[PDB]
C-alpha cells in the first residue's frame, strides 16, 4: 500500500521526484534525469520506475524555473497571477503518464508531452 | 474578496437598499409596540374581574415609575385604587397592540417594495411622495427628500410632528395641562410644544438648505449609518448620565423614593418553604410542618422596599443599561466606520475625499502623534490612580510598616468641583480618573479602528496590507501578528471597556474604589469612615465587594442559577480565545474518525459525522460574545441584589 | 400547493493530476411535464470501459428502459469509440431499439469530423478561459438492420419509393427526424442541420435474412453554442479512463411533476485554470438553453443545496456565488446568490458560477 | 557565492513566514504575496 | 441519521435508567419519608437524562438554523421569538403561580408598614 | 530605517535559538 | 478524578503520538518541525496551539 509518516519524509504519501535537467543527445532523444526530494540519486524513466506510476508508488514533478523548460512559463505563470511577488512566484506541474505518450504535462486544460514540452 | 455569506451578515447594509431600510425600521418599532404591551400587562397588580394580578417582574419595575409619572400606574395601596389601574394598563397593551400590527405591515409592504392599498386603488412611489398630502406640500414644496442630505429637513419636520403629538396625547388623554414649571409632569407637555417648535423651524431651514457637511456620508449608507451610531451611543451615555442625576432629585421623589415604601414579590425570590414529610390537603395542611404558616404552601415571601432599597435599585438598573448600550455603540460606530474605512481604501476613494472627517487624518505623521497622546496620556493616568488605589491598600493593610494615615484620605476633588458630588470624597477623586483613564484606555483600540483599517506604520514598514476586516493574523511570521485587523481591535475595546464599564457599575452601588480592600475586619480597613469624615458608610472595597454583596445573591434560588449561568458561559470563552484553534482542529479529526471507527465496528451500517471547528476569527468573536455576555450576566446580580450604601458612617474600632 | 422545486447537489474531486469527481444530484418539481402523454417515466445507464488504452478504445453501453403513457420503450446501445486524430472520431457499435411489442436491432461503422472555422493565437493568448467557439460536424453513417418482421419490411420499402419519387428527400427529413418539438430546439441552441446526404440504400442478405444497409453522411453547424463542437476534445476523456466511468440516472414524470435521480464517477469533472489553479469544468450551454425551453411555465420558488468536496490540503481561491457555509475541506452553497443562480439557469440561463481551487 | 539557489514551492507554501525571519534584514530577498483570506490560504512567500 | 442510529440512543438510555435503578436495591441507602424504593431511583434518571437530552437537543437546533436562517426569516424570527416570550409569561400566571401573594385569609399586603406590623405580630 | 527596525523582530523571532 | 484524569490524559497521548505528525497533519501533508512553534499561520481555519509544548500547557491547564 503506502509507508508510513515515519518512513522516509512524512509530509510526502508517495515517494517524490523532481525532473532536474531535460538535456537531448545527438538524436535528439529526450534525456529526461529525475532526482527524488532527498536527492542524493539519479534516474531516467525507465518502464520499470514508470510502472510505480501507474500504482502511484511515486510522484513526478517539474519546477516552473528549469533553465531549459521551453515553453515561455513566466508570462503564462504572470498572467493567472493578475487574474484573481507576482514574478517570482514558482509551481510544481504534476507530471502524468499518457499510455499513448508516456509522461505529459496537463498544463493550461492542454496535453503536452516531455519532448515537446521541454527544449 | 473574504466572504460575507455568514448568517449574522444577512441584513448587512450593502444587501439592503434605502427603502428596505425604512422597512426594516418599522417591521421592529412595530414588534417593540409588541413588547412594550406586554411590560404593560405584566404590571397587572390585580386584575379587572378581581383575581389577583402578576407578581413583581424586572421588566416592569424599571417602567412603573414613569407610568406612575403618566398617571397609567399607581402607588395606592388600597385594591379599589389598584383595580382600576390594571383596566389602564389592558388598555394600552391592546392599544400598543393596534398600532404595533399597523407598523409590521406598513414594515412587511415597504421591506417587498409593494406599496399599494387597497382603499385608494394607487401604488405611491418612495422616490418622490407629497408628505401626508397637503400638509407636505405647503412645507416641501410638493416634494419628498432626494438624498439623506435633503432627509434632514423632512426628518427634522417628522420629529417636530411626534412631539406635538406626544403633548396633545399627555393633555387630551393623560390630562397634564402644560404648565411652565419645572417641578412637575407638567412641564414635560410645555417642552413638549417648545420642542416641537425648535424641530419644525430647524426642519424647515434644513428642507431650504440642505448640509453640506461630510458630503461622502451621503454615496455609503454603512459610512452614515455609524456616523450616526458613535453619536447614538454618547447620546445613551447622555440620558443614563442624566437620569442618575435626576431620578433621585426632590421632584422625582413622588416616583422612584415612593418605591422604598412598598412590598414586592419578585418571581425567584425566597418562598415559604416546606418539611421533607409535608401531605398539603385542600382544606386544612395534615401530618406536614410548613415553615412562616401566614401565607399558602409554596408563596413568595414579601420584601421590604426600604430594607433593599429599591428607589436606587431601579435608579441604577436603567441609568446602566443605557450606559452598557451608549459604550457598545460607540464601539460599533467606530468598528461599522472603520468596516466603511477599509472599503475606500481599498478602491481608493480615500485620496481624493476632501472632507475634514477624512481629509484632517490623511498622513500617518499625525495619525502617530495623535494616538501617541491618547497613548501617553493613558500611561499618565492609568498609573497616577492605580498607585493611588494600591498605596491605599498598602496603608490600610499596614504592609510594610504604614497607617491608614499614611494614605490618600487628604485627596478629594477640588473646591471647583465639589457641587459634582453630594459627599465629596477621595472615592470621588478616584473614580473620575478611573473613568478618564478607562476611557484612554479603550480610545486606543478605537483610534486604531479610524487610522490602521488597512495600513499601520509597521506594516507599511513590514510590506503588509491589511486585505480584510476580519482576518485574525498573518501567520507566525515576525514573531506573530494576531489581533490586527479592525474587528479584533472592536474586541480589543470591548474587552478593555470592561474595566470603566465595571468602575460604573461599583460606583454606582455605593462601593469604595479608593482601596481595594475596605471594610474587611483588619488592621485599618474600617477606620476608613473616620479617618476621611465621610458622611456615608459605602457598602465594601473593590475586593471586599464580591463577598458582601453575594450574602443577598447566595440566599436567592434565582440570582443564584444567574450566578452560576454567568460563570459557566464567561470561562467557556478561555476555549475560542486562547492560541489553541490548531489543537481543536486535530482534536475534532480523532473525534471523527473515533465515532467513525465505534460506528462500523458497532453497527453494519457506517455513519461518519465530521466533527466542525470554529475559525479563529470566527473564534473571537464567539469568545468576546461568551466574555462579556458572561461578565454582564453577572453584574446585574451586583445591582439587581439590593442597595446597600447607608448615610451611618462607622466609628474606628480602636 | 405552491410552485416549489427542492434539488441537491455533490462533487467530490480527488488531488494529483487526476480530472476524475464524483457527481450525485437529486431534484423534486410540483409542476406539470411540458409532454402531451404523461406519466412519462425513464431510467438511463451509461458505463465506458477502457477496452484498449494503448490505441485509444473504449467500450461506451447505454440503455434507456423509459414507459410512456403505458407504452414500454427500449433503446440499446453498445459502441467503440476511439480518438483518430484532432478532428476525426471512429465508433463502431451495436444497438437495438424496441417500443411494446415491436423491437429492431441494428450495426453501425461510423466517423465524425470537428472542424474549427478559424484558429488563431490572438485568441488563446488574450482570453484565458474561453466559451464560444465556431465550428462544425461531419457524421459518416454506415447502419445495418435486419428486417425479420412484416411492419420492418414495409418501412424499408416506402422509403426506397419516396427517395426514388421525391426530390425533396434530403430536406424534407430533418421535418421528420426530429419529432415534436425537438426540430424547434435546432434554431434555440444556435445549431444548424444540414441536409442529409444518402451515399447508398442497398440490401444485402446476411445469415439471419434480408438485412437493410444504409450509408448516408451529414453535417452541422454550431455558432459556438453547441458543446459538441465547441467542446470536442473535453467530452470524451478516454486517455484519461484508467478505471471504468459509469453515470446513471433516471425521472418520474406525470401531472404532479418530476422527482430526478442522478449519480456517477467519470473524467474531466476537473481542468487546469492557469497559474497552477484547477477549476470545475466549465457548466454545459446546450442543456440550459434546452431546458429553459420547458422551464419557463410555471413560477416557482428555489430550495436547492450544492455540496462540494475537495481533496486534502486544496482550498478555494475563488468562487462567485460565495459558498453559505465552510465546513473545511466541504464547502457548501445555498440561498442567497446560489438561489439566484438556479432560478437563473433552470429557466434557461448560462450565466457563469466559478470555483477556483 | 551564489552557487545554490532557493525556491518556494507556492502551492505547497502556507505562508507561515518562517523561512522570512532567517533572511538577513539588509537582504529583503523573501516576501509576502497576498490574493484573498488568510484563512484560506489567501498568502504566499516567495524568494 | 435512521433505523439504529436512534435506536442507539434509545436503548442507551433505556440501560442508564436500569442500571441506576438497579444499582440502588445494592447501594444500601435509606429511603425519604412517604417514597416508594422503586420511584426514587426512576425519578433521578429521569432527571438527569433530561437534562443531557435538553442539552444535546439545543446544541443541534441551534446548530440547524445557524446555517439555515435568510433574508427569509426577516419576519418570521422575530415573530417566533415574541410568541416564546408571550408564551412564557402567561405560564408564569397560568402554571408557575396562580396569581399574587395573599394570606390564609385572604388579604393582601402591599405597604412596608403594613408588613412591619405583620412581622411584630 | 526598516533594515535596522527588522534586525530587532529578527532578534525575538519564533524559530529555534538559545534562551535563559 | 476519573474524569479529571482522562481530560489531561488526552494532551498527555498528544504528546506521545503526535510530536512530529498527527492523521491530520499527515492529511495535510504538514511536518511538526518543532516542540515550541505556536502556530502555522492563518491557513486551514488557522492551526494554534499544535505543537506539544502548547499540548502541554493544555495538559496544565
Ligand atoms: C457587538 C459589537 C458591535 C457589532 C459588531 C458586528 C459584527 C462583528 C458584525 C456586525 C454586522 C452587522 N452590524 Mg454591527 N455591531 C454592533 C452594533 C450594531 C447595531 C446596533 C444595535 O446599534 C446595528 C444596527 C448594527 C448593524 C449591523 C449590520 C450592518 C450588519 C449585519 C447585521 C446582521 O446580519 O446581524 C445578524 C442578524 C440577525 C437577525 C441576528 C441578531 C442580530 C441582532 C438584531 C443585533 C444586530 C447587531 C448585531 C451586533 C449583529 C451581529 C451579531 C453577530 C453575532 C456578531 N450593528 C456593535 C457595536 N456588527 C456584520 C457586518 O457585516 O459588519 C460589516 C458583522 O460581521
Ligand atoms: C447531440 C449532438 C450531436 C451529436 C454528437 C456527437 C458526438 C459528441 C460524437 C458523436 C459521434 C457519433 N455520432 Mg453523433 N450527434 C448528433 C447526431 C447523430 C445522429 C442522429 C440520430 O441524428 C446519429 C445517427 C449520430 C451518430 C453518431 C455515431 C456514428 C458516433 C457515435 C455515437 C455513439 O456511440 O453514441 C452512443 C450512444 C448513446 C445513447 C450515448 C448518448 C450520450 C449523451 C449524448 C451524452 C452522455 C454523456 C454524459 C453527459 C456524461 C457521461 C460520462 C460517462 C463516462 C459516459 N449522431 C447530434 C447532431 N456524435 C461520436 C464520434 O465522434 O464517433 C466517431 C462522438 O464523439
Ligand atoms: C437608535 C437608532 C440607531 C439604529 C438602531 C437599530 C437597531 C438596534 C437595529 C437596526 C437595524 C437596522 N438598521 Mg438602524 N439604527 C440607526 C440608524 C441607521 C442608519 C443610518 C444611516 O443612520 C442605517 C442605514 C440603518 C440601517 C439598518 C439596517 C442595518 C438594519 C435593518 C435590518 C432589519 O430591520 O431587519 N440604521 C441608529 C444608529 N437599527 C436592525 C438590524 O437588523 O440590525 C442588524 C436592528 O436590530
Ligand atoms: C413606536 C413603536 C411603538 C411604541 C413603543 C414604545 C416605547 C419603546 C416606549 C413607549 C412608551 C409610551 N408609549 Mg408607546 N409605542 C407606540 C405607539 C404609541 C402611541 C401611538 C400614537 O400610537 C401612543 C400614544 C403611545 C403611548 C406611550 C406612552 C404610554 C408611553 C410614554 C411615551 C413618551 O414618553 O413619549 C415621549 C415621546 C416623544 C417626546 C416623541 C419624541 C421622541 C424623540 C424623537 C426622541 C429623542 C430622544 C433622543 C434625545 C434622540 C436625539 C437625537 C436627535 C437629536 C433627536 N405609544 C408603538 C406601538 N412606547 C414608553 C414607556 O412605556 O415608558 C415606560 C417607551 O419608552
Ligand atoms: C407609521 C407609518 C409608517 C409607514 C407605514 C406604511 C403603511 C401603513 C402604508 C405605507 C405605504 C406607503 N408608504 Mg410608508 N410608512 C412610513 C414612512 C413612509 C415615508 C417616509 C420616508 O416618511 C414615505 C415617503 C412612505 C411611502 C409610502 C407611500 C408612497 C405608500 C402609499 C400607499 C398608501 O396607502 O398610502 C398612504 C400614504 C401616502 C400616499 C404617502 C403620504 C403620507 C405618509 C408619508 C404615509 C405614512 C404614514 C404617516 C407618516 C403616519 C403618521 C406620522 C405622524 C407623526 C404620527 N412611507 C410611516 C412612518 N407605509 C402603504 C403600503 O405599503 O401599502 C401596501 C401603506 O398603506
Ligand atoms: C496633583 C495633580 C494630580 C491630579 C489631581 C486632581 C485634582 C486635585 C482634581 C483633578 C480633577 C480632574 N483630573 Mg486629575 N490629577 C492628576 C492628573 C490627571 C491626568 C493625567 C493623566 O495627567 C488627567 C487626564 C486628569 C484628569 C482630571 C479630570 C477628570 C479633572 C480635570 C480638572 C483638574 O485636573 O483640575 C486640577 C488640575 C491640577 C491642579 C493640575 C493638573 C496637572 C496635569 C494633569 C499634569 C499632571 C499629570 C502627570 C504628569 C501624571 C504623572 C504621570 C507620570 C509621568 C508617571 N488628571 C495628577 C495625578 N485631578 C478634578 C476632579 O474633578 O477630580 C474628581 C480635581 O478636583
Ligand atoms: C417549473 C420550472 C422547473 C422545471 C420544469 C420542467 C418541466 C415543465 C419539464 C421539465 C423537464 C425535465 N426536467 Mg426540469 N424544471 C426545473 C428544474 C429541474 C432540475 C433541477 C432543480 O436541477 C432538474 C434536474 C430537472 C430535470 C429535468 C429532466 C427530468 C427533464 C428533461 C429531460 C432531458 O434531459 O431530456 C433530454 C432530451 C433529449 C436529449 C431529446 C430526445 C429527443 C430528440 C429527438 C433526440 C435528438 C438528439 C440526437 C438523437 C442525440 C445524439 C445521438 C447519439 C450521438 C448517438 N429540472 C424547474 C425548477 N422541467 C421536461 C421533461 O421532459 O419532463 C419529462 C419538462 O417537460
Ligand atoms: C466546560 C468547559 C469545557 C468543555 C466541556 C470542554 C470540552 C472539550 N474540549 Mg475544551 N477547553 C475549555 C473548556 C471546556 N472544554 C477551556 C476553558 C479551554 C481553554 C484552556 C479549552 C481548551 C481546549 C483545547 C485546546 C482543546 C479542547 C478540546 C476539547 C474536547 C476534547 C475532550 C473530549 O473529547 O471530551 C471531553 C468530555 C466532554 C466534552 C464531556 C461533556 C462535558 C459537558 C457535559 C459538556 C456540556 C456542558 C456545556 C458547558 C453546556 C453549555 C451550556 C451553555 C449555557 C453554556 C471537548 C469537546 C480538544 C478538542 O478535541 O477540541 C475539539 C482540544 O484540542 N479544549
Ligand atoms: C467604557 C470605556 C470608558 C469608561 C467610561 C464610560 C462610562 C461613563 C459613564 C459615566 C458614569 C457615571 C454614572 C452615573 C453618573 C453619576 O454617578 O453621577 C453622579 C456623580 C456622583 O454622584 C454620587 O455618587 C455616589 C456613588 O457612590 C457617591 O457616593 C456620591 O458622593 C456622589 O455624589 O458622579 C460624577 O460626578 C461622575 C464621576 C466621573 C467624573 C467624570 C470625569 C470625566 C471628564 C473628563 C474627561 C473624561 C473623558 C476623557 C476622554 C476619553
Ligand atoms: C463517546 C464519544 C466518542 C468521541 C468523543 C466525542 C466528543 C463529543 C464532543 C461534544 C462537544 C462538547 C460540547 C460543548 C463543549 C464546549 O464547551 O466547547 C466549547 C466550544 C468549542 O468548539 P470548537 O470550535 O472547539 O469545536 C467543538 C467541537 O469540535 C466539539 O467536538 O466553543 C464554543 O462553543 C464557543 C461558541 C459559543 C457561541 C457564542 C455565543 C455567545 C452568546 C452568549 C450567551 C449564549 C448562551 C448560550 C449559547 C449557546
Ligand atoms: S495562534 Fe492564532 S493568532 Fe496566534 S499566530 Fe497562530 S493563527 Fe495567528
Ligand atoms: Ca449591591
Amino acid at each position: 500500500a503506502v509507508s508510513g509518516p515515519w518512513s522516509g519524509n512524512a509530509v510526502h504519501k508517495a515517494e517524490k521526484y523532481f525532473i532536474t535537467s531535460a538535456k537531448r543527445d545527438r538524436d535528439g532523444k529526450l534525456q529526461i534525469e529525475l532526482v527524488p526530494a532527498s536527492g542524493r540519486r539519479k534516474l531516467s524513466p525507465t518502464p520499470e520506475m514508470i510502472r510505480r506510476l501507474i500504482d502511484g508508488e511515486i510522484e513526478i514533478y517539474i519546477l516552473t524555473t528549469q533553465p531549459d523548460i521551453a515553453i515561455d512559463m513566466n508570462k503564462e505563470i504572470i498572467d493567472m497571477e493578475n487574474r484573481y511577488g507576482v514574478k517570482w512566484t514558482m509551481r510544481e506541474i504534476p507530471v502524468f503518464y499518457h499510455e499513448g505518450k508516456g509522461l505529459c504535462v496537463e498544463l493550461h486544460n492542454k496535453i503536452y508531452t516531455l519532448d515537446q514540452f521541454f527544449k | 474578496e473574504t466572504r460575507s455569506t455568514k448568517w449574522y451578515q444577512i441584513f448587512d447594509t450593502e444587501k439592503l437598499d434605502d427603502e428596505q431600510v425604512v422597512g426594516g425600521h418599522l417591521a421592529l418599532l412595530g414588534v417593540l409596540g409588541f413588547i412594550m404591551g406586554i411590560y404593560y400587562i405584566s404590571g397587572i397588580q390585580v386584575f379587572p374581574w378581581g383575581a389577583p394580578g402578576f407578581h413583581d417582574n424586572w421588566f416592569y419595575l424599571t417602567i412603573k415609575p414613569r407610568m406612575v409619572s403618566l398617571g397609567i400606574d399607581t402607588y395606592s395601596t388600597k385594591t379599589a385604587d389598584l383595580e382600576a389601574a390594571g383596566a389602564r394598563l389592558l388598555g394600552w397593551a391592546a392599544f400598543h397592540f393596534l398600532v404595533g400590527s399597523v407598523l409590521i405591515f406598513g414594515g412587511w409592504r415597504h421591506w417587498t417594495h409593494n406599496l399599494t392599498n387597497p382603499f385608494t386603488g394607487r401604488c405611491g412611489n418612495f422616490r418622490d411622495f407629497r408628505f401626508l398630502g397637503k400638509f407636505g406640500d405647503v412645507v416641501f414644496n410638493g416634494t419628498s427628500a432626494k438624498s439623506y442630505k435633503e432627509a434632514l429637513g423632512p426628518h427634522a419636520v417628522y420629529m417636530s410632528l411626534l412631539f406635538l403629538g406626544w403633548g396633545i396625547v399627555m393633555w387630551a388623554i393623560l390630562g397634564f395641562a402644560p404648565i411652565p414649571d419645572f417641578q412637575t409632569i407638567n412641564s414635560e407637555t410645555f417642552m413638549s410644544f417648545v420642542f416641537a417648535v425648535i424641530f419644525f423651524a430647524l426642519g424647515i431651514y434644513w428642507w431650504n438648505n440642505p448640509p453640506n457637511a461630510a458630503i461622502h456620508l451621503n454615496d455609503d449608507m454603512k459610512a452614515a449609518f455609524s456616523v450616526h451610531l458613535t453619536a447614538i451611543g454618547y447620546i445613551n451615555i447622555a440620558l443614563g448620565c442624566i437620569a442618575f442625576v435626576a431620578f433621585q432629585q426632590p421632584s422625582f421623589a413622588p416616583y422612584y423614593k415612593e418605591l422604598d415604601k412598598l412590598v414586592f414579590y419578585l418571581y425567584g425570590e425566597p418562598f415559604n418553604r416546606v418539611s421533607f414529610n409535608f401531605v398539603e390537603q385542600g382544606g386544612k395542611v395534615i401530618s406536614g410542618a410548613k415553615e412562616f404558616a401566614d401565607f399558602p404552601a409554596y408563596a413568595i415571601l414579601p420584601k421590604s422596599g426600604e430594607a433593599f432599597g429599591m428607589a436606587r435599585v431601579v435608579t441604577n438598573l436603567i441609568v446602566f443599561n443605557h450606559i452598557i448600550c451608549g459604550v457598545l455603540y460607540v464601539f460599533a460606530g467606530v468598528y461599522h466606520g472603520g468596516q466603511y474605512l477599509l472599503k475606500i481604501q481599498l478602491n481608493g476613494m480615500y485620496n481624493q475625499i476632501k472632507s475634514i472627517w477624512i481629509t484632517k487624518g490623511r498622513d500617518q505623521e499625525v495619525q502617530v502623534k495623535i494616538l501617541g497622546t491618547v497613548m501617553a496620556l493613558c500611561f499618565a493616568t492609568m498609573l497616577s490612580v492605580y498607585a493611588v488605589i494600591v498605596w491605599n491598600t498598602i496603608c490600610e493593610l499596614n504592609i510594610f510598616g504604614t497607617n491608614i494615615t499614611m494614605s490618600f484620605y487628604w485627596l478629594k476633588p477640588l473646591p471647583i468641583f465639589q457641587w459634582m458630588f453630594a459627599d465629596p470624597s477621595i472615592n470621588d477623586w478616584v473614580m473620575a480618573h478611573v473613568i478618564t483613564a478607562g476611557s484612554l484606555f479603550s480610545l486606543i483600540a478605537l483610534v486604531r479602528i479610524a487610522f490602521f483599517a488597512h495600513t499601520s506604520p509597521l506594516w507599511d514598514d513590514l510590506g503588509l496590507k491589511k486585505n480584510s476586516y476580519s482576518f485574525p493574523c498573518l501567520g507566525p511570521v515576525y514573531g506573530g501578528t494576531c489581533g490586527v485587523s479592525i474587528q479584533d481591535q472592536l474586541w480589543f475595546a470591548m474587552l478593555w471597556g470592561i474595566k470603566g464599564l465595571s468602575a460604573v457599575c461599583w460606583y454606582i452601588d455605593g462601593a469604595w474604589i479608593a482601596s481595594m480592600m475596605y471594610g474587611v475586619p483588619a488592621a485599618d480597613a474600617k477606620a476608613w469612615d473616620s479617618i476621611a469624615h465621610l458622611h456615608h458608610h459605602y457598602t465594601s472595597g473593590i475586593f471586599y465587594y464580591f463577598w458582601t454583596e453575594t450574602v443577598t445573591i447566595f440566599s436567592s434560588s434565582h440570582l443564584s442559577t444567574i450566578l452560576m449561568i454567568g460563570h459557566l458561559v464567561w470561562f467557556i470563552s478561555f476555549a475560542v480565545w486562547f492560541e489553541d484553534r490548531g489543537s481543536r482542529l486535530e482534536g475534532a479529526d480523532i473525534q471523527t474518525r473515533t465515532i467513525r471507527w465505534l460506528g462500523k465496528k458497532f453497527l453494519n451500517r457506517d455513519v461518519n459525522f465530521r466533527f466542525p471547528v470554529l475559525t479563529i476569527s470566527d473564534s473571537k468573536l464567539a469568545g468576546t460574545f461568551l466574555y462579556f455576555g458572561g461578565t454582564f450576566m453577572l453584574v446585574f446580580l451586583f445591582l439587581a441584589n439590593g442597595f446597600y450604601q447607608t448615610n451611618s458612617p462607622l466609628p474606628p474600632p480602636v | 400547493d405552491v410552485t416549489t422545486a427542492h434539488s441537491d447537489y455533490e462533487i467530490v474531486l480527488e488531488g494529483g493530476s487526476s480530472s476524475w469527481g464524483k457527481v450525485k444530484a437529486r431534484a423534486k418539481v410540483n409542476a406539470p411535464p411540458a409532454s402531451p402523454l404523461l406519466p412519462a417515466d425513464c431510467d438511463v445507464k451509461l458505463n465506458v470501459k477502457p477496452l484498449d488504452p494503448a490505441k485509444g478504445f473504449v467500450r461506451i453501453s447505454a440503455v434507456f428502459e423509459s414507459i410512456v403513457d403505458s407504452t414500454k420503450n427500449k433503446l440499446t446501445i453498445e459502441a467503440d469509440i476511439a480518438n483518430e486524430t484532432k478532428e476525426r472520431r471512429i465508433s463502431v457499435g451495436e444497438g437495438m431499439v424496441s417500443v411494446g411489442d415491436f423491437s429492431h436491432t441494428f450495426s453501425f461503422e461510423g466517423s465524425v469530423v470537428n472542424l474549427f472555422y478559424y484558429r488563431s493565437d490572438a485568441v488563446r493568448r488574450n482570453v484565458p478561459n474561453p466559451i464560444y467557439m465556431q465550428g462544425r460536424q461531419f457524421h459518416d453513417i454506415l447502419m445495418k438492420v435486419p428486417l425479420d418482421n412484416n411492419d420492418l419490411i414495409d418501412t424499408w420499402e416506402g422509403t426506397v419509393k419516396a427517395i426514388g419519387s421525391t426530390g425533396a428527400f434530403n430536406d424534407w427529413i430533418r421535418d421528420f427526424w426530429f419529432i415534436g418539438p425537438a426540430f424547434t430546439a435546432l434554431n434555440e441552441g444556435g445549431q444548424r442541420i444540414s441536409r442529409i446526404e444518402v451515399n447508398g440504400l442497398n440490401t444485402e442478405s446476411g445469415p439471419k435474412g434480408p438485412v437493410g444497409v444504409s450509408r448516408w453522411r451529414f453535417s452541422h453547424g454550431g455558432s459556438g453554442m453547441v458543446d459538441s463542437i465547441s467542446r470536442w476534445a473535453e467530452l470524451f476523456p478516454s486517455d484519461k479512463l484508467n478505471r471504468p466511468a459509469q453515470v446513471e440516472a433516471g425521472f418520474r414524470s406525470d401531472s404532479q411533476g418530476i422527482e430526478v435521480k442522478v449519480d456517477g464517477e467519470f473524467p474531466g469533472v476537473s481542468v487546469d485554470a492557469g497559474g497552477g489553479l484547477r477549476r470545475i469544468l466549465n457548466h454545459p450551454l446546450i442543456p440550459l438553453v434546452h431546458h429553459g425551453m420547458v422551464g419557463k411555465f410555471n413560477n416557482f420558488n428555489v430550495d436547492a443545496q450544492l455540496k462540494v468536496v475537495l481533496p486534502k490540503g486544496y482550498k478555494i481561491r475563488y468562487a462567485a456565488p460565495q459558498y453559505r457555509s465552510q465546513n473545511l475541506e466541504e464547502y457548501r452553497w445555498s440561498g442567497g446568490a446560489y438561489a439566484r443562480w438556479v432560478e437563473h439557469v433552470c429557466k434557461g440561463g448560462v450565466g457563469q458560477f466559478e470555483i477556483l481551487y | 557565492k551564489a552557487k545554490k539557489h532557493y525556491f518556494i514551492i507556492e502551492n505547497l507554501c502556507v505562508g507561515c513566514g518562517l523561512c522570512l525571519d532567517k533572511c538577513p534584514p539588509k537582504v529583503n530577498a523573501i516576501g509576502y504575496k497576498f490574493y484573498g483570506d488568510v484563512q484560506e490560504g489567501g498568502f504566499r512567500c516567495y524568494i | 441519521s435512521n433505523g439504529k442510529l436512534i435506536a442507539l440512543a434509545v436503548g442507551g438510555a433505556v440501560l442508564m435508567g436500569a442500571l441506576f435503578f438497579s444499582v440502588s436495591f445494592l447501594t444500601g441507602y435509606i429511603p425519604a419519608p412517604n417514597h416508594s424504593a422503586i420511584l426514587t431511583p426512576l425519578r433521578s434518571f429521569m432527571g438527569w437524562f433530561l437534562l443531557i437530552f435538553c442539552a444535546s437537543i439545543i446544541i443541534m437546533g441551534l446548530g440547524k438554523m445557524s446555517s439555515a436562517i435568510s433574508d427569509k426569516w426577516f419576519l418570521s424570527f422575530p415573530l417566533s421569538i415574541f410568541v416564546i416570550v408571550m408564551v412564557m409569561f402567561l405560564s408564569l400566571r397560568v402554571y408557575w403561580e396562580k396569581g399574587r401573594t395573599t394570606t390564609v385569609d385572604g388579604k393582601y399586603i402591599r405597604t412596608t408598614a403594613e408588613l412591619k406590623e405583620f412581622l411584630n405580630k | 530605517d526598516a533594515a535596522k527596525m527588522r534586525r530587532f523582530l529578527f532578534q525575538r523571532t519564533e524559530t529555534r535559538s538559545t534562551k535563559w
